[PDB]
């Protein structure tokens, strides 16, 4: 019987990491539930971010801000779902997930997004900054929430995600303001595009998209795109900063 | 949260 | 601080390896010339089983058989490139591929296969199996060949891989010859299923198939199938040995 | 073989 | 902030693989009792197998052989203890743990084996072969028990552990009987060395000694080198024919 | 089958990573020779921080700063050769090696020791947090340098290297300023301690002793103790300063 | 079985 | 540096 040769020659050039991007979610559960289902259940996720100030993190026996490893970051965490993003679709395969405890209440139906703790977004910082080091095919538009990918389908990490403060930190990206401040008087001017040529610039920036869009999925990718870029509106109505915002980001990452 | 098997 | 805690909890049920299929190829070149492609040039492996006389290989300073690992198994060869198989449709980042020395013809509109030598293929046996006791969604049907994932753009491995062989050292699909034979039966007797009925039932196997099917693709689908399931003729028409097996295949081997 | 993706 | 360039140059000739040794250990505690301990006790092994004959195994869920994976093969598991072999003493950092159920009732004073099941040693068999074959480094001397590596301190995993057998199938050491037989005769016709060349020799093969030997230590090593090498008697005896085994497998592996 | 269950149990508690030590070395040579030797000649080491300004470096194609990988941190390099540190004895096993381009001189029984670039350092600094947030038994005292763990018989990675700016970004050990005072004052009033209790105090932060030690030894001791703790002087002679260090560091991280 | 720490 | 082992 053999052994495999390790030593005579490595591919230098022509090779990649598997995982090239990074899903944020929120749990919608406190700590003690939180961990329970994506540890047995039918879902988890790489890492764990709890909020100190949940009863359940304390009955637990912590007190201070953690980073939890639940599943190896070579292994596959069964967070993302169905998804898509880049030219690719199911992401659970290719993305590392990090989940956030959050008590983001449901949909019946309308929707209740708390605040992060202090303490949470800096664990979130370090960690991500931490992952984007090792994997360099993980770039800007690359680190993505949930809502992005699953459009229609999830509401996390939510719009009191603090996607600009990241950016800052290196982590994601984010448009210049002089630029959106561009396309905004230029479609003031111009008018917007009309939904065709919108879509293509969905798409071109990361967005899976269908064939036929219906009003209504419009409505929901609008909604999507503004949690993360334009948080204090996220109606799912196309006005002009939305757009310009876009088109501006476009502009930065042509990829 | 959510959501995929094996 | 902080420090990730790997620890406290791990998740147990619901996860999985990133890897679920392997892949064959055959060079198509020299030990040399092989070996300098896949470790420089665009494309890689994650392993390489040379042939051991071929006189690049000697000249090298190599006496018997080995396995070259390239690419370690946690990374990302780049030797599958555009692709499809199961509903996944990148196989780089969800396969492990393996590449045997095998001087094929190609480029001259006729294609000529040169057969393995012995050595190279227990290495190929035994390397294969201790793949596929590692990676639980490894199931039989997901061990394939290039030919089979890129249908109608490559032909490796090729027609002279001892496929039903490894079959018998549990790595990859192949059926009954009793269910073959009952099917072969029936559709003498009552005909070949409509040609909607074929595609569907060649995609239900795990063939990436587009909406609509032309007949120079049928060809190229029936004919790289026919070099994995049905060597000995592999003209790529319609025929009642391919359907049986076709079927007896995805009987055994269903959802 | 052959032929990166995306 | 910077990235990682893992594509420039790749280390080829002058590296290794961490782990280079792996140890066999049998669990005296049924599947229930040695599952719970080894997830959340003070021990853990990186492979645990059953025997399927177990009420608790049954009890779990389970009929057939199965292998478990516990710990990732990169991490370090807490098997080994304290330790020594070759020229290394903490054997946890650089080995993989097996672990095997088996009912090996304790000391108070006396030491009953139970025999292993035969699907167990199939199992073990396959996991082995699998380990040998991605571990350059780790030489047929280097597969031990546990009583090989903690020698006084532990027992496991006894003399019914099927050594000779899995040699044959490429798994450890083992003299050739004819070698066995020439030291034999020329201790039968020369006397035996004095104590301390003999020492030397078990050194020599991997053990770990202390400077100062007693006699009661001196009697533990003999008990331990011949559960694993001669276990129709393990005494700690000294007797012609162990010592015979000792040289013999000291020409056969000169490392 | 048989196929292992990676999602049946997995240890949570009693399991570890298996490194725990960082290494700094200085590489003594250009970019070029360095490359050359580290991926094929005689030692290796994970990683390569070269210098923007060696003109090799600039003749091989790159301009901006630059972090390499040569080897995977799963795997071993060949970077500390015969060592030791806190009980452990051959630190390639348990160990990720650092090594930075910088040009030492060595062979004329005369040391010289050129000042690292800032480009180096936030590198250097970077690299090392993303480490230590990833290997929880990585503590402070265990970022140390190659003259640590090699007393007498190595001189990297040199005086010049910033210990206490690292210190300051979270990267090893160093002491609080009062408690070293509360020593110095306290030294100096009562006299200095025995020898034998100096070399229990080195022991005790990790310093790997004989049993004996000579005169000789001892001033290779105190010196490469004193280029990572004292630089200023490491003349290598019992001082109040040096044994007030050596005491405020083993109090503030002791067992 | 056994049986060391961190 | 350097400098294998064991």
């Amino acid at each position: 019987m053999l052994t495999i040769d390790y030593n005579s020659y490595r591919t230098t050039t022509p090779y990649g990491k598997r995982v090239r991007f990074l899903v944020l979610h929120y749990t919608a559960l406190d700590f003690a539930a939180s961990v329970k289902a994506l540890t047995t259940g039918a879902a988890s996720a790489h890492y764990l971010i709890p909020a100190p100030h949940d009863p359940s993190y304390k009955a637990a026996g912590f007190k201070g801000q953690r980073i939890f490893n639940l599943v190896a970051e070579e292994d596959r965490a069964w967070h993302a779902g169905v998804s898509g993003w880049a030219r690719r679709d199911n992401l659970n395969d290719t993305s590392i997930g990090i989940e956030i405890v959050n008590l983001a209440r449901d949909d019946d139906g309308v929707f209740t997004f708390p605040d992060y703790e202090r303490s949470q977004i800096n664990a979130l910082k370090q960690l991500a900054k931490n992952i984007l080091q090792r994997y360099p095919d993980m770039t800007p538009k690359n680190v993505v929430g949930h809502s992005d990918i699953a459009v229609g389908r999830k509401s996390d990490p939510g719009p009191k995600l603090p996607w600009k403060e990241l950016y800052e930190a290196g982590i994601g990206a984010w448009y210049d303001d002089a630029t959106r401040d561009r396309y905004r008087e230029g479609f003031e001017r111009d008018g917007l595009p009309p939904r065709a040529d919108l879509l293509e610039a969905f798409r071109l920036y990361g967005y899976a998209l269908p064939a036929t869009v219906d009003d209504a999925y419009f409505a929901s990718l609008l909604r999507a795109f503004q949690m993360h870029f334009r948080p204090e509106n996220y109606d799912g109505a196309l006005d002009v900063e939305t757009a310009a915002i876009l088109y501006a980001l476009n502009e930065k990452y042509p990829a | 949260x959510a959501x995929k098997x094996x």
